[PDB]
């Protein structure tokens, strides 16, 4: 909870070069594909049979730009992340009934997206600094 | 325990890594050691400098063992056999940290394939990488 | 990996479910419903009463799984083959409820072998339902 | 960490017959035999070379005691865990490194060994009681990873 000069420079940097849009929809696809038991929190999306339909699937798409927002909003609030994410706590815990590994595991998927969209400017000490906020944010939802 | 069509997605994924095993292998290290800390403490022995001897060295030899993980992708646990046993036994490994190690390698190959690691191949790596991990952990005792 | 004693101790473990499935099986669904709330997301359509004839009706279904498990520890992938197909693709239940059912399976043999549920006999069983475990998020 | 007039009933009168000296050596021996990774952590116990020896070795019985009398710290301060537990907190993340993932390891290995010392008495109700008392001490012990 101990936020580094280095580390914020770090976070916003990098996320002012984010395609919202296109990265949230890659992250939740890869979610959905890679960790199939997730789709049935989705059946509300239609067609999530092939990687394919899951790819182009508009809500996907739509849902995943709502999601990398959100972690827009950690990222201009980072000493304030828990009191952000009480809300959409409740919502995926309560409501919702999402496992907390699962979030884990779509932060993990968030830096693998990142890292096929940065390349090398994703320096070891940049995933450090995300890895770190995605761990934050998961536990800020896990509330 | 493996699939088919996967089998040459890891393929395809594994021959853009194998003609760079020393950097990968050591940037690999490197960024499970910066990201995840406390595994540094399985390598008191090593110099963790990131242009370490040591480190290139060890990332070498990780590589290289997945190498032949894909090789013999269908038939794991007797090729992984005494790699399960140094790090079980010997090691104590806990295992929570081989999923550590595998999203590093997978980021690893993110920065590099870029765009080409797509949803697909990155499926088809994360069950290599999973499976491999298990079958280290297999002579948990 | 499943050791040759091991499949001796958990056959000992197994005799002594094996005379009371209906009433371990129900209990054992009872405990993850009461102390893992979450769980019953996949139950909709039962009736998740204590003493509910579906409940006692799934419990020994599941015990009875285990049971052919056991039998055919030797080549659970090939057994549970219909099971995993099931919960992986037609349920789609997290991974992580299976932790919580072997977890609530043992809490069951623990309260009725007391003493005898040993370290030994706990190691080998708590293998034995992580293989199991394993077998049923096998595909997809 | 809402704590309802059942549960801090189920958790006290419970408590209240437990050996904390016989149970602590059986989940402390129960944790390093049925995760054997968690043994190179105690290494300067000695011989935890086989389920017998870590049995009957005396620092394993005596470091369990010490492990379920904390417990005890929670069972009277349920409402002020969190501050009970911080220091170990430090002990365990900075100057130990032990995963969390292993707290909750030997939280549900309690859960087994109170089960098997109360049969009966230790109802559903009484085993969600317990088993969210694990969780939030668990939770307490990774306050230094975040
Ligand atoms: C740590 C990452 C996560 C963040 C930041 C996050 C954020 C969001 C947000 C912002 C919404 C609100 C939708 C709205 O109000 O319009 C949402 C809804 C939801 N999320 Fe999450 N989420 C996360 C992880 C997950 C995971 C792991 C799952 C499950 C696999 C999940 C499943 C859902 C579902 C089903 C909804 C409701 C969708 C609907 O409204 O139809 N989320 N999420
Ligand atoms: C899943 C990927 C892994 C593979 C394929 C792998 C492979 C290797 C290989 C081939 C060796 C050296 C064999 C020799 O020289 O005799 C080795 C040794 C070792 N590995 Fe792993 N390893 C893996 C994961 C890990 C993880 C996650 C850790 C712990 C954080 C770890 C810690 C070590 C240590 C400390 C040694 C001993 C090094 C030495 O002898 O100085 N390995 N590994
Ligand atoms: C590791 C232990 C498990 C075994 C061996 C097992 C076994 C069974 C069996 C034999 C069936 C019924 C087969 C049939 O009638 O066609 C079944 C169905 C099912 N299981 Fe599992 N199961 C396990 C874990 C779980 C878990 C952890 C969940 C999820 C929380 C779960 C949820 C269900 C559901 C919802 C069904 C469908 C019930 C229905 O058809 O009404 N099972 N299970
Ligand atoms: C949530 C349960 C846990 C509690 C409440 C707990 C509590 C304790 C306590 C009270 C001490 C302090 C010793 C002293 O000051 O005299 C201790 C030390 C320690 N614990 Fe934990 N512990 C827990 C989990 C673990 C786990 C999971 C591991 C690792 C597998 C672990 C490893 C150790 C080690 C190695 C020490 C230091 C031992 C020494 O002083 O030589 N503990 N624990």
């Amino acid at each position: 909870v101990h936020w580094t000069a280095e580390e914020k420079q770090l976070i916003t940097g990098l996320w002012g070069k984010v395609n919202v849009a296109e990265c949230g929809a890659e992250a939740l696809a890869r979610l959905l594909i890679v960790y199939p038991w997730t789709q049935r929190f989705f059946a509300s999306f239609g067609n999530l049979s092939s990687p394919t339909a899951i790819l182009g699937n508009p809500m996907v798409r739509a849902h995943g730009k709502k999601v990398l927002t959100s972690f827009g909003d950690a990222v201009k609030n980072l000493d304030n992340i828990k009191n952000t994410f009480s809300q959409l706590s409740e919502l995926h815990c309560d409501k919702l009934h999402v496992d907390p590994e699962n979030f884990r595991l779509l932060g993990d998927i968030l830096i693998i997206v990142l890292a096929a969209h940065f390349s090398k400017d994703f320096t070891p000490e940049c995933q450090a600094a995300w890895q770190k906020l995605v761990r934050v944010v998961a536990h800020a939802l896990a509330r | 325990m493996l699939t088919a069509e996967d089998k040459k997605l890891i393929q395809q994924a594994w021959e853009k890594a194998a003609s760079h095993q020393e950097e990968f292998g050591a940037e690999a290290l490197t960024r499970m050691f910066t990201t995840y800390p406390q595994t540094k403490t399985y390598f008191p022995h090593f110099d963790l400098s990131p242009g370490s001897d040591q480190v290139r060295g060890h990332g070498k030899k990780v590589l290289g063992a997945l190498g032949n993980a894909v090789k013999n992708v269908d038939n794991l646990s007797q090729a992984m056999a005494e790699l399960s046993n140094l790090h079980a036994y010997n090691l104590r490994v806990d295992p929570v940290n081989f999923k550590l190690l595998s999203q590093c390698i997978q980021v690893v190959l993110a920065v590099h394939m870029g765009k080409d690691y797509t949803p697909e191949v990155h499926a088809a790596f994360d069950k290599f990488l999973s499976a491999v991990s298990a079958v280290l952990a297999e002579k948990y005792r």
